[PDB]
């Protein structure tokens, strides 16, 4: 819920452990345009125990939903936010016009569009250092030299496939040994022979 | 398959999207055996 | 490098086709001021093939280069110049 | 040719038009209509 | 699969979607090798 997320060339990121989980709880939001999980069923995500889960929060286009997944192509899978091939959690993309749109222009949120080479997975790139292009150097604005960060400039007005989606991206690690997340489900007496 | 053990992938997935996983592991585990079996007989014809 | 540029309610449209584009003419030139590339990377243009290119020339104001935008709302928007919503390409503009 | 047709027919929002399917998960899928993992036949939406 | 060559598969399609036909080379490629060394063995067995 909160107020506000960071945007994608800086997603959000925080980091769930030592409590019980209750998923049940993720039902009680209403529109939920896209609720993907690989690598488990979401059903059985109050039955298992995960390591150490991390929510990854930010705010993507209208179109830029599909490029939430592994292997994904286009300027927002592989220049601000990679996702590993390997993949094994659940992504939610719900939209936010009501909140994340202003009438004059929402700027506040940027995506990074130019970058020497592509990230590895699960990289972020704060940086807002100027692109070069070619051999010729860049000291500011003007030819060869771009702003990496554009903004997304929101607007209500705008139709559903380019309003704003709030998306977070809940990755947990599998049974590795130190499991602390753990389901609500009750423990038993324990039997031997 | 993302995982070796049957319960690990039953108890992760859905039905629809373990049948294919578990299919995975059905195939490799079948090839393994029936190489053991050819393997066994040839080496049964040498001892016989 | 067209002396004559035609009106925008009449866009010069040419199409470009069987022949190798090369954009490090487009990237040498000096005085452009607003390159915009939606749904391909401009770095990548290089490498990247397609089937036809469609290139359309006109003259704007200065106020006007953020209406030449998918998903814009605007009387050169609406009823010069109007782009699709899925619109994969790229919008060069320069002072004259 | 076909044993026996069945046809449900029901009015649900359009968001949720993309529910009806074998599988999913959404409220309309899970509390009103839900299909097996082995459905054979069609889903026809139209506005009303 | 696509191709028989693994990097006109590995430039033409995205990794996700490429591990299906590389894997289905790979299960080609191993069928055939099993099928050689099977057959190499039992002709062994006769010039033993
Ligand atoms: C992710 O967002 C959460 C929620 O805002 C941040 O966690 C708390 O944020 C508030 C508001 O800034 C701080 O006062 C708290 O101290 C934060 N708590 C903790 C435990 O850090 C969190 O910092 C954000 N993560 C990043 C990387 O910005
Ligand atoms: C969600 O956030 C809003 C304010 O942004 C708040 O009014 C509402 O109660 C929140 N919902 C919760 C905490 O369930
Ligand atoms: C655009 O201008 C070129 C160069 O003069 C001309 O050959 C072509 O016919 C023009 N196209 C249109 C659609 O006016």
């Amino acid at each position: 819920n909160a107020t506000t997320f960071a945007s994608v060339y800086a997603w959000n990121r925080t980091r769930i452990s030592n409590c019980v989980a209750d998923y049940s709880v993720l039902y009680n939001f209403a529109p939920f345009f896209a609720f993907k999980c690989y690598g488990v069923s979401p059903t059985k995500l109050n039955d298992l125990c995960f390591t150490n889960v991390y929510a990854d929060s930010f705010v993507i286009k209208g179109n830029e939903v599909s490029q939430i997944a592994p292997g994904q192509t286009g300027n927002i899978a592989d220049y601000n936010y990679k996702l590993p091939d390997d993949f094994t959690g659940c992504v939610i993309a719900w939209n936010s016009n009501k909140l994340d749109s202003k009438h004059s222009g929402n700027y506040d949120y940027w995506y990074r569009s130019l970058r020497k080479s592509k990230l590895k997975p699960f990289e972020r790139d704060i940086s807002t250092e100027i692109y070069q292009a070619g051999n010729k150097p860049c000291k500011g604005k003007g030819p060869n030299c771009y702003f990496p960060l554009q903004s997304y400039g929101f607007r209500p007005t705008y139709g559903v496939g380019h309003q704003p989606y709030r998306v977070v991206v809940l990755s947990f690690e599998l049974l590795h040994a130190p499991a602390t997340v753990c389901g609500p489900k009750k423990s038993t007496n324990l039997v031997k022979n | 398959a993302i995982s070796s053990v049957l319960n690990d992938i039953l108890s992760r997935l859905d039905p629809p999207e373990a049948e294919v996983q578990i299919d995975r592991l059905i195939t490799g585990r079948l090839q393994s055996l029936q190489t053991y079996v050819t393997q066994q007989l040839i080496r049964a014809a040498e001892i016989r």
